[PDB]
C-alpha cells in the first residue's frame, strides 16, 4: 500500500523572493517568505521594512535578522537592485511576449441532442493569460448555453482554453467564435455555416 | 553581460 | 500593469535535493541544473537574451540546507503532511489523425517536490522523447509539474499518464483516447 517506496518522513525548507510589479515599475513591492514544509514562518515585506515573524517557529529569525543592520540596508534597497534590475533584464521577452491564438471551430464527435449541433471553439498556443472567447449567432452574443474550460496553463509560455454552444442550427444562421486576446488590435473571428 | 541577479539566502543564526 | 517575478528555490531531507528557479507571472524562466550545476533556460532563446551566473544558485542552496536542518531540529523533527497531486492529461492542440501533437500531463496540487510519472502507449511504458519541467511553485507552497509526450495520432494506440507519489495509496491513471 503506498504508490511508492521510501516512505521515511520529509522535511521541506522553501525560499521565495517575490517582486511585484504595478504600472511597469512606478510602484514595486518585494516579499521575502520562509517556509518550513507547508506553513510559512517569517517574511521581509518592502512595505513593512523589517523581517516579521508569520509563525512562532519564526519568531528567533526575525529577532537574528533584524538586529543585522547591513543586512536590513540590502533588503531595504532591493526593490531597486534587484526588482528592478531584474524587471529590465527580462521585459523585452516577458512582459513584451505577445504569441497569437489559434482558433478552429468544429462540430463535438458527441451529438448528444437531435435537431441541434454542439460546436466547439478551440483556441490555443496564446501567450499571455488574459482573454476573452465568445460565441455570436448572427450579429448577437450568445449569453446562454456557452460553456468554458476557462484558462490553461501549458507549462511552455502558451495557454489554451476550450469554449462550447448547443446550436439550434436554422438556415440562414451564422455562429461566430471570436476572440479579444492583447497580441492583435482587431478580434480574431472564425465563423461556422449552418 | 544581461545579468539576472539572485537574492543571497543568509543563514539562521548558529 | 501587474507582473510578479519569483525566485523560488528549495531543499528537501533526507533525499538531499535541492531546486532553484525564476517564476514570471507563474511561467518558468529558468532553473540551475544541480547536477551539472549550469543555468537551463525554459525556452531556448531566452538563454540568447540573458544570462545567469549558476554558483549564486549554488551557494543559496548550501545555506537553504544548513536552514532547513535548523529547522527540522528546531520543529522537535516534525515532518511534512504528504498532499497527493491533481492530474489532468491533455493535447496541446485539437488532435488530427496522422498529424503530429503532444500529450500533457498537469501534475498540480502536491507537496513534497518528488513525484514519479510514467507515460503508457496501449499499457507499455513509453520514453521516446518525452521531457517535463522541474517542480513549479503555488501561492499555497505547493508545487505544480508538467510532463511532455509528442506523438503521431492514430486510432490505434491508447495512453495513460501515471503518476505516484507518497500522499497517494495506488497510482493515478489518467486516459486519453483519439475522439472518433
Amino acid at each position: 500500500m503506498g504508490s511508492m517506496g521510501d516512505t521515511r518522513p520529509r522535511f521541506l525548507w522553501q525560499l521565495k523572493f517575490e517582486c511585484h510589479f504595478f504600472n511597469g515599475t512606478e510602484r514595486v513591492r518585494l516579499l521575502e517568505r520562509c517556509i518550513y514544509n507547508q506553513e510559512e514562518s517569517v517574511r521581509f515585506d518592502s512595505d513593512v521594512g523589517e523581517y516579521r515573524a508569520v509563525t512562532e517557529l519564526g519568531r528567533p529569525d526575525a529577532e537574528y535578522w533584524n538586529s543585522q543592520k547591513d543586512l536590513l540596508e540590502q533588503r531595504r534597497a532591493a526593490v531597486d537592485t534587484y526588482c528592478r534590475h531584474n524587471y529590465g533584464v527580462g521585459e523585452s521577452f516577458t512582459v513584451q511576449r505577445r504569441v497569437e491564438p489559434k482558433v478552429t471551430v468544429y462540430p463535438s464527435k458527441t451529438q448528444p441532442l437531435q435537431h441541434h449541433n454542439l460546436l466547439v471553439c478551440s483556441v490555443s498556443g496564446f501567450y499571455p493569460g488574459s482573454i476573452e472567447v465568445r460565441w455570436f449567432r448572427n450579429g448577437q452574443e450568445e449569453k446562454a448555453g456557452v460553456v468554458s474550460t476557462g484558462l490553461i496553463q501549458n507549462g511552455d509560455w502558451t495557454f489554451q482554453t476550450l469554449v462550447m454552444l448547443e446550436t439550434v442550427p436554422r438556415s440562414g444562421e451564422v455562429y461566430t467564435c471570436q476572440v479579444e486576446h492583447p497580441s492583435v488590435t482587431s478580434p480574431l473571428t472564425v465563423e461556422w455555416r449552418a | 553581460f544581461n545579468c539576472y541577479f539572485p537574492l543571497q539566502s543568509y543563514g539562521f543564526q548558529p | 500593469e501587474e507582473h510578479v517575478i519569483i525566485q523560488a528555490e528549495f531543499y528537501l531531507n533526507p533525499d538531499q535535493s535541492g531546486e532553484f528557479m525564476f517564476d514570471f507571472d507563474g511561467d518558468e524562466i529558468f532553473h540551475v541544473d544541480m547536477a551539472k550545476k549550469e543555468t537551463v533556460w525554459r525556452l531556448e532563446e531566452f538563454g540568447r537574451f540573458a544570462s545567469f551566473e549558476a554558483q549564486g544558485a549554488l551557494a543559496n542552496i548550501a545555506v537553504d540546507k544548513a536552514n532547513l536542518e535548523i529547522m527540522t531540529k528546531r520543529s522537535n523533527y516534525t515532518p511534512i503532511t504528504n498532499v497527493p497531486p491533481e492530474v489532468t492529461v491533455l493535447t496541446n492542440s485539437p488532435v488530427e489523425l496522422r498529424e503530429p501533437n503532444v500529450l500533457i500531463c498537469f501534475i498540480d496540487k502536491f507537496t513534497p517536490p518528488v513525484v514519479n510519472v510514467t507515460w503508457l502507449r496501449n499499457g507499455k511504458p513509453v520514453t521516446t522523447g518525452v521531457s517535463e519541467t522541474v517542480f513549479l511553485p503555488r501561492e499555497d507552497h505547493l508545487f505544480r509539474k508538467f510532463h511532455y509526450l509528442p506523438f503521431l495520432p492514430s486510432t490505434e494506440d491508447v495512453y495513460d499518464c501515471r503518476v505516484e507519489h507518497w500522499g497517494l495509496d495506488e497510482p493515478l491513471l489518467k486516459h486519453w483516447e483519439f475522439d472518433a
